[PDB]
């Protein structure tokens, strides 16, 4: 190999045979050197050693993983970096990521796969800003766009769902518990519904188990409202989910 | 009685378990909504 010629390396660490490294390195020709100097390329380490630690703590160095180099051999030809294919970078090259990379690790000038998404979605931060209302919505639309909306565990993503697991209707502790209704709103949650505990304006479904001793107070409510929700038997949500698509309503209503 | 302190038993354990599975499937869809919308927006902006 002519090509890791006039490149020249830094196999800080490697114990993989560190010793062979260099050497393979060495029929492919690359530039071998012990100890970087602000003229090498980059340095690479099979671990971390304490100039390791150093040469982080001052950037004025690119720092490799020990399967980058591998790979390059693995091409016969130089795999020009990746964000993968690095464990730190020079200033140098992170103004040049300030070009070529979204700023949370997804290079702008590659394209990405698998285990490199989820690298970069385990380094965004946590957070929950978003109301769970507004989130819904760019869930809702973003499955619309790309067709996802059919998908089974999003079948009822367009439900708000209000449950009868109330002997009062909206007063949050009426709560009938140990219901099987209980495992209706695991299951609806389980499927992407908003399942609420008020029955204000924004609910399309109220679900009924066994207990009708509210329906007439249900169609009384009803006639209050300008969008008008369905009533319907925990058997639809049931049938459904088993049938891994929304089966329609009105064999289910009251 | 049991018999069915047993089954009821179970079926409050199969419960506690499906509400964690229901609980950890709501946190990874918005995590990983969230994470995306990070990712994508920033490709959306910048291509606009």
């Amino acid at each position: 190999s002519n090509i890791f010629e006039d490149v020249e390396f830094c196999v800080m660490s490697g114990t993989q045979p560190k010793p062979d490294l260099e050497n393979r390195i060495a029929e492919f020709g690359g530039y071998i050197v012990q100890n970087p100097g602000p003229d090498t390329y980059c340095v690479i380490a099979g671990s971390e050693n304490i100039r390791v630690k150093n040469i982080i703590l001052s950037n004025k160095h690119d720092v490799v993983k020990p399967a980058w180099l591998l790979e390059c051999f693995k091409t016969k030809s130089f795999v020009p970096w990746q964000p993968r294919f690095m464990i730190h970078m020079c200033p140098s090259t992170k103004e040049h990521f300030a070009r070529e990379y979204d700023c949370y690790g997804d290079s702008y000038f590659i394209d990405t796969d698998l285990n490199q998404l989820k690298e970069v979605f385990s380094g965004i931060k946590n957070s929950n800003e978003q109301t769970p209302e507004e989130m819904a919505s760019l869930i809702a639309d973003l499955e619309y766009r790309y067709s996802w909306d059919c998908s089974p565990l999003s079948m009822f993503r367009r439900h708000t769902v209000y449950l009868d697991s109330y002997a009062v209707i909206n007063d949050l502790s009426t709560k009938n518990e140990g219901t099987r209704l209980a495992i209706k709103a695991l299951e609806l949650r389980f499927h992407g519904a908003k399942v609420v505990s008020c029955l204000a304006e924004g609910v399309s479904h109220v679900i009924i188990g066994e207990d009708h001793s509210r329906v007439a107070d249900f169609k009384a409510f009803r006639r209050t409202f300008k969008r008008k929700f369905k009533i319907l038997k925990e058997s639809w949500v049931t049938d459904s989910i088993d049938k891994c698509e929304l089966q329609e309503e009105n064999q289910y209503l009251i | 009685q049991k018999e069915n302190e047993r089954l009821l038993r179970d079926w409050n354990d199969v419960q506690g378990r499906f509400e964690k599975c229901v609980s950890a499937k709501e946190a990874l869809e918005t995590d990983l909504y969230k994470r995306f919308i990070l990712v994508l927006n920033e490709k959306k902006t910048k291509i606009r």
